[PDB]
């Protein structure tokens, strides 16, 4: 499980 | 080729998820020297988060192949070399993005929201370089990094409502800058939280346009939270 | 460089999901001039598998939105040039396959396993040229594959045992090239249903690996069969 | 739905 960020890659 | 084309285009290479067209062409359109809508400001985003993100990933499995490699074992050195090619490559995407920032971008902006934008992908693109440095050069990466985002950070406190989709994404960014990079989960939970919250007080007056938007972030800063505290 | 050091790289390559580099490493063994194990084989499948794949799939997003654009659209001739951009690289991604094919691997295989293998990919290949193909070129593009695929079939009937992977592999790409490219759906169900039958008929005769592995595959022709018949 | 091939791109 990563932490999340954006954008997020395809 | 002219702006409306390109960005046609760039539309085309996201459907297509051909991600380094994408970036080629909002790196022309960038480069022609007017200030980027919101629709544009996004279209490079994706281009170059996809682009970069590719080599991060790399990166990370290489680099975790290299630290289970005996410093005896002579393939290491295949190993290495391979580590610092891909290494080099997100170092010169992560410069042109920083280039781009800094000679047409933040100078041109004439609203906060732009200038809160490029300022947030400032301080992604120092992060990202931030993940691959050592020793002094990581620590000023990192000083840059994070002088980017609590710029944009007090820009965005100043002149936007906790529900704008930009400065939710500034809050998640920056959180996981705080928990990631400085290695403060506290200060990271509290920043997500904050912003969780202080966006959740303003959520009935949301404009219908931003729900879809802005609840998406909604949920990414609690699911960051969620992993943070368990 | 050296074959040993080659492959390396291209499990490497692999792992960080870096298929150009890995189709680029294993391209260079095959042109070493010696005959491919079963890994290196199943390297050079892999690698050219996803190379091309990114092809395929950016080719059928812009031709699904080239077929609903208006004919009289200003904006169709730009996505009719970037279409034709994706078949330009999927054609020499192909052609660099069929290439060593030919040049290499089918002429050098000593063991059936092999030859049957090649011409599979031999008949895959010209197949990904008919998706995209028109005309003569069409009509030349898909004998080649049958004829590829043909030869492979005869060869894994005759040396092979219908519980194989590789010949199961044959069946499931050849079926599915009677649906798809020659619009035949009976020959294309009586192909997968007669693979898979004769397959059931010998699992008997397998350790809990070779049956994982040739139960694996029955269950992709078992569900190109459902779809097919609904 | 589409058609299954291998080897499969991941
Ligand atoms: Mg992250």
């Amino acid at each position: 499980t990563e932490n999340k960020t954006l954008p997020r890659s395809s | 080729m002219e702006k409306t084309e390109l960005i046609q285009k760039a539309k085309l290479a996201e459907q297509a998820e051909r991600y380094d067209d994408m970036a080629t062409c909002m790196k022309a359109v960038t480069e022609q020297g007017a200030e980027l809508s919101n629709e544009e400001r996004n279209l490079l985003s994706v281009a170059y988060k996809n682009v970069v993100g590719g080599r991060r990933s790399a990166w990370r499995v290489i680099s975790s192949i290299e630290q289970k490699t005996d410093t005896s074992d002579k393939k290491l050195q295949l190993i290495k070399d391979y580590r610092e090619k891909v290494e080099s490559e997100l170092r010169s995407i992560c410069t042109t993005v920083l280039e781009l920032l800094d000679k047409y971008l933040i100078a041109n902006a004439t609203n906060p929201e732009s200038k809160v934008f490029y300022l947030k992908m400032k301080g992604d693109y120092f992060r990202y370089l931030a993940e691959v440095a050592c020793g002094d050069d990581r620590k000023q990466t990192i000083d840059n990094s994070q002088g980017a985002y609590q710029e944009a950070f007090d820009i965005s406190k100043k002149e936007m409502q906790p529900t704008h989709p930009i400065r939710l994404g500034l809050a998640l960014n920056f959180s996981v800058f705080y928990y990631e990079i400085l290695n403060n989960p506290e200060l990271a939970c509290t920043l997500a939280k904050t912003a969780f919250d202080e966006a959740i007080a303003e959520l009935d007056t949301l404009n219908e346009d931003s729900y879809k938007d802005s609840t998406l972030i909604m949920q990414l800063l609690r699911d960051n939270l969620t992993l943070w505290t368990s």
